């Protein structure tokens, strides 16, 4: 998980 | 002239968050080869008392992106985001490891 792709 | 001293290679995610935390500025960042996805990029970015990390988003064309600007190399992406925050949550800078 990813700030930009949660 | 100089190597970028923003490049760690293969590193787990676990060792940028390691060495990000000792950091004293916000903004203090690395690319890593991402663990999720082989042959892709991770931007780790230290925010507060956090590290933050980014996808390096890939299209069609071969462009890096993070969120909707597109750009021709990672190299390019960085250094846009020294100006531009690189995070549409809060107001992010990057600024080199120190």
């Amino acid at each position: 998980k990813y700030v930009n792709v949660p | 002239m100089k190597p970028h001293p923003w490049f760690f290679g293969k590193i787990p995610r676990a060792k940028a968050e390691e060495m990000l935390s000792k950091q004293r500025h916000d903004g203090a960042f690395l690319i890593r080869e991402s663990e999720s996805a082989p042959g892709d990029f991770s931007l780790s970015v230290k925010f507060g008392n956090d590290v933050q990390h980014f996808k390096v988003l890939r299209d069609g064309a071969g462009k890096y992106f993070l969120w909707v600007v597109k750009f021709n190399s990672l190299n390019e992406l960085v250094d846009y985001h020294r100006s531009t925050s690189v995070s549409r949550n809060q107001q992010i800078f990057l600024r080199d490891i120190e």
